[PDB]
Parts: structure tokens; C-alpha cells; sequence
């Protein structure tokens, strides 16, 4: 449903998160188990996984001209990772 | 305050360094009547900024020794034998330079040269000479602010028909017109001064009615340097008045105040009375050299020059175009120099 | 022409086809000789002199070249191989530039 | 590393019997009195690595370098060429200063200057150098061991062969 | 850009001397950025001056990632400047001012896009993710065609492979030397 | 590489180099006693692209650089140490400059990356690092591409980029672009 | 009046000491 509107939504998605942390243990449980089917979603969109042993794990989404909106996603499980992804979606609806 | 370019072709890259005596300007300049009052400030604000000037003078190793110092080693360069009549010493002088300043003028005339040789000849010459090379970018004259074709004074006059001819010549050339120009080696108030100091009666032309428009030596530098550094100046007139105008009256006065003179030594000496003393005068001047004791103010032409209004046309091209804010001659730096003279508390 | 080539070496002290070691002297100016950055004129330049003389027979498979004839007033004493030379190929001394050549190695 | 048992005993004395006062960053700057956009100039704090032309380790950070080692160098400024005699030219005051005389022994000493002065300042860490042996050479027996082309075989052997 | 292919009628090379020629319509109005003149610099309206690896101070990431960065051994020669500049500088005059107006802004904005480019000097280890990616475009591996060339280098010859290295001298007696 | 066999003491830096290091195998001791001597005894060029590294493992000049040859002194030199960005791997460098000239480059100790090595490619493009330079903005006319300031060129880019919109406009970046 | 440095204005081929060859836009 939704996750097929990332590609008309989003002009590309940033996944932060740090390698080994207590704080993106959700982050990585997200991109180790939904990465795959948003991907399968969304095929030609670029979903931008950096990682870095002090990162900070947050979400991005660029829209159309340049707007950029960062959602932390720290300490969260990777549910409530999946449900700040659709607010950036409807955010990007509102746009 | 952020420095900016001399607006000349491929400037960006020769230009290298802070702007200072050591650093790289992209201007070589041939500036005519380098020795002059004038010439010489000229001189100062293009070498000063890195820039190569060169310098022909008529033969005189004492006259030209102040340039010697303007500018770093190889920036100023002084070539030996200037005339006006010889068109490939005037093609040698121009070779490397992109802009080319013509601050040659006499005030009186003599035998050898007369004012439609140095303010006609001479410009019409130079004109063509400039243009066949083409490597010359900029042309800039100076000229007096009275100057006009139909003026009594021949000087002014002539001025004004050579200033023609380079127009023609160059559409591009821009004609610096200041007024009476205000410095230590200044025709203007040393000549005030030694008339009412070291002369029996001080003759005013009518009385003093004729109103001027002083400015100050650096004023008129730093002009010359703001239209260097802009191409939109090119083919236009700039009449460089001072901040003040001023009758010759008042200017008298304030230098009998200034210098405190015990009273007033000026007299009425009207017109139409100095047109019968100096006309012959006149013609003694044009079959004899030059001589100290008599010169520019013993002169027909001084007189009529000192019955009009030397002001500034009310719509035309001055400093604020070029965004400068010109300094008082009658307060400040510029007066310290008759300052010194006395003051009264001098002396 | 010299703006394209390649900088080489006559081989004289080097050989035929040799890079030539350049700095960047000149490069701006347009000169891409060793004798026209330094020389204005139109002379005679001192590799002119020194091609001018003539490669000098020595018996033996070793010279020493002090450079000049008294050893303390010319170059440092030199120990120059003369195997496999001939007047076509000599051998050099580095500081002077005088050639050398003998016929020892071919059993003469 | 043992000792340089010198004058540097008594330089190393002088040190730490002494000490000085603490004072807020930047303060010493303005009693300086040098020009205040000197600060302003960023600096690096680096040890120069080993020349590769020579094997000495006098100049690395090694036990056996005595001399301090740890440069402050600012960055570089604006060349240009002199037009009448091709001179190099410059208008930077700090162009050599860091290089020849700011030598300092540790990398702390060299913060603790700038933060006096006020110099904003990045450290680098010299790349370690560490004096292990690969395996296949790791000594001159090695150069000679069976590693280059196996045990012999002896298949060649006049018995083997008959 | 993929999905639905458009004539370019601007193209904006940054140091790219190597361009496909299919790249540019041969109709756009085509920016050169860079230091050497070269084959872009040929076909460029507007030629724009940048330093050079030794003229700069600027971030290269390996191919095992680890960033690096250079420093200014010579000054900048003429009237040219550091791209990052002469792209900031562009981009107020045309309208759409960027953020950064420092190095150190456009180093924070790299750590922001991707964290490792603040770690100067270390690897950082990469999560394997391959496979989810492969799983994630099963469609498009599977649209992709098979071509008549066989697996090999591209580099035909290792001394001239950059703007660089055309333009040296050395380089080029090396390739005439192998080339004999 | 140039050749001074007079100046060699009789290590074997060299031909252990190019024997276990570069593996082409061509230099060797040939000769008993005082006449051995070092080197190819048939006339053969250094092949390896390790070829450089020779004259830095050199203790005593007998092996030096030809294109580095009699043009400075080591006291002279400023010495910066940056990377090279000739390849992927991003050497670590050292650039020897004498005013605003870089005179040579040679490799700088990192183990993770280049333990000491340095590629010729990279050791020998400095000589077009003088040659083909961009210094001023240009912008073409009727009389081909010409000196224009930073305004003009900057002027011209924002009239070419009114006409364009969206994926009208398009980027390339080039080999040595670097990060900001 | 017989010596002066090679980048004098005197010098018949002045002398700029730039270090760097600098590219020639082809015509047209
Ligand atoms: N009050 C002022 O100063 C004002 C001046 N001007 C104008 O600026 C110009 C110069 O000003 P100023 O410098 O005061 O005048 P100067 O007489 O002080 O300077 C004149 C220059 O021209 C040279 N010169 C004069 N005649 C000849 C000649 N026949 N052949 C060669 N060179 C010659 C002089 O050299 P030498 O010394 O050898 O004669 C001198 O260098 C004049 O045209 C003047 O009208 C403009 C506004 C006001
Ligand atoms: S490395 Fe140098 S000194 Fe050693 S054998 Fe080779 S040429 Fe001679
Ligand atoms: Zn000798």
C-alpha cells in the first residue's frame, strides 16, 4: 500500500545508524529485515544505508527540490522505525 | 572593504598579490606629464598598487627624481627624451602599455611652444598613435572644467578643441575635467599666497565675483584610479568639482584669515583694465623664454578665465558617480600646508 | 613544435633517446632550451665550445681526469672507464666535459 | 630509550620541577601583541613523516629520536613570482616560523600552545610503524628454506628410478 | 532520470574528461569544471578554473573506503578557485543559496550524508547487506541481458589514464618506450 | 631511471626489489670480486610500474630519477604530505615543492594502504601537472572560447540554466572529484 | 644603459617567470 509510494513520494532515503550500539540495535533489526521488500517495492529508488561506529541512527527523506526531513530513530524498535517511515510519507504528501 | 579589479582585458591573470609595491597589478601605463603637479599623484596611485608605469619626461634628472622612488624595482620607468613632435618616441613610450594618461598642458604660452602645439597638436597625434596600436585599452585626459570652445581665454579654448579631436579619434577615452586643484606643489594657493606675501599690490580680477570649485590632489588621484577600475566609464566626461563652491572672494579672504595677514592686500584691479596691461604682455611672452618674474597671473587669458563662473554643469558626470566623497580644501589636511605658513600663534 | 615535444637528450654525456631532466623555467616564456633561458643574445654558447673540442686518445682501460692540468685547481679527481669507447662514442668527464676514447679493450 | 644522560637530564629537571599558571584560552594572545587575524590562521599539528630516500629514523617519532619532533605549521598562502627577477614572492608574516622554530616534544605540548594562543588546530596522528618481518622472509634461514619449492622430491633417485 | 530518459540541454562536467560522447546531446550548453584542458574543456561554453589535487585540501574515499585528505602543496595558479567555492558561488547567483559558506560547514554537511567521511583516516567496517539487496531487485537482475564481451580491463594503457597524466611529458616517452 | 654504477656500494636492494617486490626478475649482480656490477647484461628497460621505487630503496644515488634530474637539492624543498588520487588505492604521498613548482613526489609509510610502494604513474605525473593549465574563466563567442571574469561566466551560466528545468539538467563527475 | 634584468621593460623579449604552460582555447 504505502510502501509502494516511496518512489513518487521520496527522491531518495537515508538509513543512518551505527555498527555495533544498544541505540541502533532497532535500526539494524530494520535494515537487516524490511531493507529487502521496500527495496522490492521500490526498485529505481535510492535507499542509502551509512553506517558508522559513533553514527547516530536517524532517518532521512528528500523530497523534490531539495527539502529534507531527519527523523531520529534511536532506541526504537524497528515497528516504530516502520511507522516514522510512513509519517515521512505523509509528510511528503502534505509537500 | 573588498579590493576591486582594474577593470582591464586578462587582468585576472596577471594579477597576483595583496595589491601593494610588491604585488602584481596588470596595468602598464604611459602617463604623459609625469613631472607635472598632476602627473605625478598619478604616477603614486598606479605604481602604489603593483603596477608598471612609464614615465617620459623632457630631460631633467632633478624634476623627475620623486618618481624614482614610487615604485618598486623595474615599475617605474623613465624614459629620457620626451617631444611632443616626434611620433616614434611616442610609439616606443606606448609599446607595452594598455593605458595611456595625458596630463601635458602648459599654462602660459612661450616661443618655442604655443598652446595650439601642446593642447591640439599634441592630443590629435597621440590620438592617432594610440589607436592604430590597439593594445592600449584605456585612455584618460585631463582636463580644466572651464574649458570650453566658446571661451575668451585661448588656453581653454584649445584645451577644449583637443579634447574634441581625442574623442574623435578614441570613442572609448574618458576626459577627466577637474577644477582648481589644491596640494602642496599646487599652481592655485601658492600662487595666492606669493601674491599676497612677496608682491606690492595683490590684483583681483573684478572682485573676486568668479566662483570655483576647489579639490584636492588626492580626490582627483583616487578618481583617476575609480575609473581605471570600471569599463562603464569609458566614453564618458567627468567634471571633478570640489565639495564646496566657493567665490574667489571668500577663497582670498580665508587665506588672509588662515595665514593671518595684518590686512587686506588685495586690490580691484576690474576688467577691461587688465585687457590693455597684459595684451601686449602677451605678445612679450610669445618671443621670449620663460621667465620667473612674470607668468600665469600677468596674463590676458588669466583674466578672462577669472570672469566666468569655472563650475560644474548642473546634469553631468563627478564624484559621486565614481563614489567618492570629495574632502573640503578650506578645512583640514589640505590647508595644512598655508597652516604652517602662519597662523598667528606662528611667528 | 617544441611546445609538444618531448624534452630529450643529445647523448653526449647521456644517451640518444633519453628523457632530459626539466624544470618548469621558461615553460611560460615559451623558451624549451637549456642555453635560451639563461641567454639572451645570439653568441656562442658554451656547449658550442665544448662540442668544438675533440675527444683525446689515452692508452689503458682507466683515465684520471682532474679536470684542468694541476690536480688542486679543477675539478675533484675522476676515474672515467674507457671500455667499449671510440672517437664516434667517447667517454665524458662529467665536470669538464672533456671526451676520452682508447683502443686497450680491443687488445691493441 | 635508555637514557641520553646530558644536559637534556637537567633540561627534563628544569621541566618538571617548574610549572606555569593557568590561564582562559586566548588570553596570552592579546598580550602577545601580534596582529589579532594572526589567530585566525588555522594550524596543523603533525609529526613529519620519513624521508624515503634515507633509512635514518632520527626524524620519526622512534625511542632513539631525542629532539622533539611535533611541528605546529600553518596553511599556505598566496606565491607569486617577482617580474623583474622571477623571485619568489610572498605576504604571509607566518610562512616559515612553525616550520623551523615550533618544535615541541609531545603532542599535548603543541595543544596546550595553540589553545594559549588561540589557534584553532588539528591533530595528526603519524601513521604507526611497526618492525615485523613478513613470514616468507621472516629471517635469513628463510631465505633458504624448502618454502621456495617444496621438499625435494626424490622421485629422481637412481633406486626410485630402477 | 532512469525511468523516463531526457535530453539534456544543460550538462555540468566536474573534472570529466572521459565522458561517454552520447552524453552530451551536442545541443546542450555544457559547464567544464576542472584544471586541465582536455577533451571537456574543448567542448565547453564555459570553462570554469579549479585547483588540483595539490592546490587543495579536499576528502577521496578508497576502494576500501577509508577517506583521505589532501593539503595545499602549491598555491592556486591564476584566477582559479576550490570547486566547492565556484559551485557555493554559482549557486548564489543563480538563485538557490546554499548552507556552507566554510570547509569545515561542507565537512559537517559529508558527515551528515554519510557518518564515516568525519572518521578522516579509519576504515569503517560495512554490514553485509548484499544479500537483501539481491533480493530486493530479483526483477531487474532478472531483466538484465547477456552481451558478447568477455571479462577484461579497461585500461588500455596504464600511463595515460587522466587529464593528468595525457598532459605529461614522462608519461608519454614511457608509452612510446613500451610502444616500440 | 638513470644510472650512476660508479656510486654503487654492492647491496642488493635493488635486485632483491625487483626479484621478490616487482617480480619482473631483471636485475642481477653479474661479475666476481671488485668488477661485479649490478644490472641487466643485455640492454633491457625496467618494465615493472614499480620501476620508481628502485631509486628511493637506492641507498647511494647509483640509481636515480631521470626526470628529477639536476633540478634541486633536498634542503630546498617544502615538503607536504598528501594522497594520490592516480588510482583507488590512494597512496600516501609526500610533494616536494620549491616555491610554487612541485618538484617531486614520493610515497610516505602507511601499511593499511601503500606499505612504502609508490606506482610510477603517480611518482611521474607531477611533469603535467605545469603543462595544458586552466587559469581564467572562460566563455564562448562568435571567435571561439575567451578570457571572461567570474561575474560574466557566472552570468552566462545562470541565462543557460533559466532555459533548462529538471532532468534538462544534468551532472558528470570526473575521475578527480573529490567529495565537497 | 646597457644592463638590466631580462624582465626590465628595456629587455627586447621581456620576461614573464611564470612556471606554467597555460591551455590555448582551440578557434573558432
Ligand atoms: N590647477 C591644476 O593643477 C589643474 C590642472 N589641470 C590640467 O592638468 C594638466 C597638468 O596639470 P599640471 O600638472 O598642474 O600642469 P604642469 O605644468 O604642472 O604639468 C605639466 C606637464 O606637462 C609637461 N609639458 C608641458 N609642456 C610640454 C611640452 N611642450 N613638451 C613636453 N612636455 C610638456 C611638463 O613637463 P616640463 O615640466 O618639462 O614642462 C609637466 O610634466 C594641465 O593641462 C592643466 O590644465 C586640470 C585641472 C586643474
Ligand atoms: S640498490 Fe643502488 S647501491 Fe644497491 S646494488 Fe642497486 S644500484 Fe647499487
Ligand atoms: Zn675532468
Amino acid at each position: 500500500a504505502w510502501k509502494t509510494a516511496l518512489t513518487t513520494t521520496f527522491q531518495e532515503l537515508r538509513i543512518t545508524l551505527s555498527q555495533s550500539s544498544s541505540s541502533s540495535a532497532g535500526a539494524r533489526e530494520f535494515v537487516l529485515g524490511q531493507y529487502a521488500e521496500l527495496k522490492a517495492a521500490n526498485p529505481l529508488l535510492p535507499i542509502l544505508v551509512r553506517e558508522s561506529n559513533a553514527a547516530q541512527a536517524s532517518l532521512t527523506a528528500r523530497y523534490d527540490f531539495g527539502v529534507e526531513k531527519k527523523v531520529s530513530i534511536e532506541n526504537d524498535s524497528a515497528s516504530g522505525i516502520l511507522s516514522k517511515l510512513e509519517g515521512l510519507v505523509k509528510h511528503g504528501q502534505s509537500l | 572593504s573588498t579590493l576591486k579589479p582594474f577593470d582591464l582585458n586578462a587582468n585576472n591573470a596577471v594579477r597576483n598579490g595583496p595589491g601593494g609595491r610588491s604585488s602584481i597589478g596588470g596595468v602598464v601605463a604611459t602617463v604623459f606629464g609625469a613631472n607635472g603637479f598632476i602627473g605625478s599623484y598619478v604616477v603614486n596611485e598606479i605604481s602604489k598598487r603593483g603596477n608598471q608605469v612609464v614615465c617620459p619626461y623632457r630631460c631633467n634628472e632633478n624634476k623627475v627624481q620623486p618618481l624614482k622612488q614610487m615604485g618598486d624595482l623595474g615599475q617605474v620607468v623613465l624614459l629620457p627624451e620626451f617631444d611632443i613632435h616626434d611620433d616614434e618616441y611616442i610609439r616606443r613610450a606606448i609599446s607595452r602599455s594598455n593605458v595611456v594618461i595625458n596630463c601635458v598642458g602648459i599654462r602660459q604660452e612661450t616661443k618655442n611652444y604655443s598652446y595650439k602645439d601642446v593642447h591640439v597638436d599634441f592630443p590629435t597625434r597621440l590620438a592617432k598613435i594610440v589607436a592604430e596600436s590597439g593594445k592600449v585599452e584605456r585612455f584618460i585626459q585631463v582636463s580644466e572644467m572651464g574649458a570650453d570652445v566658446s571661451h575668451a581665454s585661448r588656453r581653454l579654448q584649445t584645451k577644449a578643441v583637443g579634447d574634441e579631436a581625442i574623442m574623435k579619434y578614441i570613442p572609448d577615452a574618458t576626459i577627466i575635467r577637474p577644477g582648481n586643484v589644491v596640494g602642496i606643489e599646487d599652481y592655485f594657493y601658492n600662487n595666492l599666497i606669493f601674491q599676497l606675501s612677496y608682491t606690492i599690490v595683490a590684483p583681483v580680477i573684478n572682485n573676486g565675483a568668479n566662483k570655483v570649485q576647489p579639490t584636492y590632489i588626492l580626490d582627483v588621484a583616487d578618481a583617476v584610479v575609480k575609473i581605471l577600475k570600471d569599463k562603464k566609464t569609458s566614453g564618458k566626461t567627468y567634471y571633478l568639482g570640489g565639495p564646496e563652491t566657493l567665490t574667489m572672494r571668500q577663497i582670498y579672504d580665508h587665506l588672509i584669515d588662515t595665514l593671518r595677514l595684518s590686512n587686506d592686500d588685495t586690490v580691484n584691479l576690474r576688467y577691461e583694465l587688465a585687457k590693455m596691461l597684459y595684451k601686449p604682455l602677451d605678445t612679450l611672452r610669445t618671443k621670449l623664454p620663460e621667465f620667473p618674474f612674470l607668468g600665469f597671473m600677468m596674463s590676458s587669458d588669466y583674466a578672462e578665465e577669472q570672469v566666468a563662473d569655472s563650475v560644474a554643469p548642473a546634469g553631468s558626470l563627478g564624484y559621486k558617480d565614481l563614489s567618492i566623497s570629495p574632502a573640503k580644501v578650506t578645512e583640514g589636511l589640505a590647508i595644512e600646508g598655508v597652516r604652517f605658513i602662519r597662523v598667528g600663534g606662528y611667528d | 613544435a617544441e611546445k609538444n615535444k618531448i624534452p630529450e637528450t643529445v647523448g653526449g654525456a647521456a644517451f640518444k633517446g633519453d628523457l632530459r631532466g626539466t624544470s618548469a623555467v621558461g615553460l611560460g616564456d615559451g623558451l624549451y632550451s637549456h642555453t635560451s633561458k639563461w641567454m639572451q643574445g645570439n653568441g656562442k654558447s658554451p656547449m658550442d665550445y665544448i662540442n668544438e673540442v675533440e675527444p683525446i686518445k689515452v692508452k689503458g682501460l682507466v683515465v684520471a681526469s682532474h679536470g684542468s692540468d694541476d690536480p688542486a685547481l679543477g675539478c675533484p679527481v675522476e676515474y672515467i672507464s674507457l671500455k667499449g669507447t671510440s672517437y664516434e662514442n667517447p667517454a665524458v668527464c662529467k665536470y669538464t666535459g672533456n671526451r676520452y676514447y682508447s683502443d686497450c679493450w680491443k687488445h691493441g | 630509550a635508555t637514557a641520553p644522560q646530558d644536559f637534556s637530564l637537567a633540561m627534563k629537571k628544569a621541566d618538571e620541577i617548574y610549572s606555569g599558571k593557568t590561564v582562559k584560552a586566548g588570553d596570552i594572545g592579546f598580550s602577545a601583541g601580534v596582529p589579532l587575524e594572526t589567530y585566525n590562521r588555522k594550524v596543523r599539528i603533525f609529526c613529519p613523516a620519513k624521508a624515503a630516500s634515507q633509512s635514518g629514523l632520527g626524524r620519526t617519532l622512534h625511542p632513539s629520536s631525542k629532539a622533539p619532533q611535533w611541528k605546529i605549521v600553518f596553511e599556505n598562502l598566496s606565491k607569486w613570482e617577482n617580474p623583474l627577477m622571477g623571485w619568489t614572492s610572498t605576504a604571509d608574516p607566518l610562512e616559515n616560523v612553525g616550520r623551523s622554530t615550533l618544535l615541541f616534544y609531545t603532542k599535548e605540548e603543541a595543544a596546550a600552545f595553540c589553545a594559549k594562543h588561540g589557534w584553532e588546530y588539528v591533530v595528526d596522528e603519524p601513521n604507526p610503524r611497526k618492525h615485523i618481518r613478513q613470514k616468507r622472509y621472516l629471517g635469513y634461514g628463510d631465505n633458504y628454506s624448502i618454502k621456495r619449492k617444496g621438499v625435494p622430491d626424490l622421485a629422481h633417485l637412481p633406486s626410485n628410478r630402477s | 532520470a532512469r525511468t523516463n530518459p531526457v535530453p539534456a540541454k544543460v550538462v555540468y562536467l566536474l573534472g570529466s574528461d572521459d565522458f561517454k560522447d552520447e552524453e552530451i546531446p551536442a545541443d546542450a550548453f555544457v559547464i567544464y569544471q576542472g584544471h586541465h584542458g582536455d577533451k571537456g574543456a574543448a567542448r565547453a561554453n564555459v570553462v570554469l578554473p579549479g585547483a588540483a589535487y595539490t592546490e587543495k585540501a579536499s576528502l577521496f574515499a578508497n576502494t576500501e573506503g577509508r577517506v583521505q585528505t589532501t593539503r595545499t602543496a602549491v598555491p592556486v595558479l591564476g584566477d582559479a578557485r576550490e570547486d566547492w567555492k565556484i559551485i557555493r558561488a554559482l549557486s548564489e547567483v543563480v538563485g538557490q543559496q546554499l548552507p556552507y559558506d566554510s570547509q569545515p560547514q561542507v565537512r559537517a554537511r559529508l558527515a551528515e550524508v554519510a557518518p564515516h567521511f568525519a572518521e578522516i583516516g579509519k576504515a569503517e567496517s560495512a554490514l553485509w547487506l548484499n544479500g537483501q539487496y539481491f533480493k530486493g531487485v530479483k526483477d531487474l537482475v532478472a531483466k538484465a541481458a547477456r552481451s558478447t564481451a568477455s571479462l577484461a580491463t579497461n585500461i588500455s594503457n596504464y600511463y595515460m589514464t587522466d587529464a593528468i597524466s595525457r598532459a605529461s611529458r614522462t608519461m608519454a616517452k614511457c608509452t612510446a618506450v613500451r610502444q616500440q | 631511471i638513470k644510472t650512476s654504477m660508479n656510486r654503487c656500494i654492492h647491496c642488493t636492494r635493488c635486485v632483491r626489489f625487483t626479484h621478490e617486490v616487482a617480480g619482473t626478475s631483471e636485475l642481477g649482480i653479474t661479475g666476481r670480486g671488485r668488477d661485479s656490477e649490478v644490472g641487466t647484461y643485455i640492454e633491457k628497460l625496467h618494465s615493472s610500474e614499480l620501476s620508481g621505487n628502485v631509486i628511493d630503496l637506492c641507498p647511494v644515488g647509483a640509481l636515480l630519477s631521470k626526470p628529477y634530474a639536476f633540478t634541486a637539492r633536498s634542503w630546498e624543498l617544502k615538503g607536504t604530505e598528501t594522497i594520490d588520487v592516480s588510482d583507488a588505492l590512494g597512496s600516501n604521498i609526500k610533494v616536494d615543492c620549491r616555491g610554487t613548482e612541485v618538484m617531486r613526489i614520493t610515497p610516505r609509510l602507511n601499511d593499511a594502504i601503500n606499505e612504502e610502494w609508490l606506482s610510477d604513474k603517480g611518482r611521474f605525473q607531477y611533469d603535467g601537472l605545469k603543462r595544458q593549465r586552466l587559469n581564467t574563466p572562460l566563455v564562448k563567442g562568435a571567435k571561439g572560447l575567451e578570457n571572461a571574469t567570474w561575474s560574466a561566466a557566472f552570468d552566462a551560466i545562470r541565462t543557460a540554466i533559466a532555459g533548462a528545468k529538471g532532468n534538462e539538467l544534468k551532472a558528470i563527475a570526473g575521475k578527480l572529484a573529490d567529495a565537497e | 644603459e646597457c644592463y638590466n634584468p631580462k624582465g626590465s621593460w628595456f629587455n627586447p623579449a621581456k620576461r614573464n617567470w611564470k612556471k606554467v604552460e597555460i591551455w590555448q582555447p582551440p578557434q573558432v
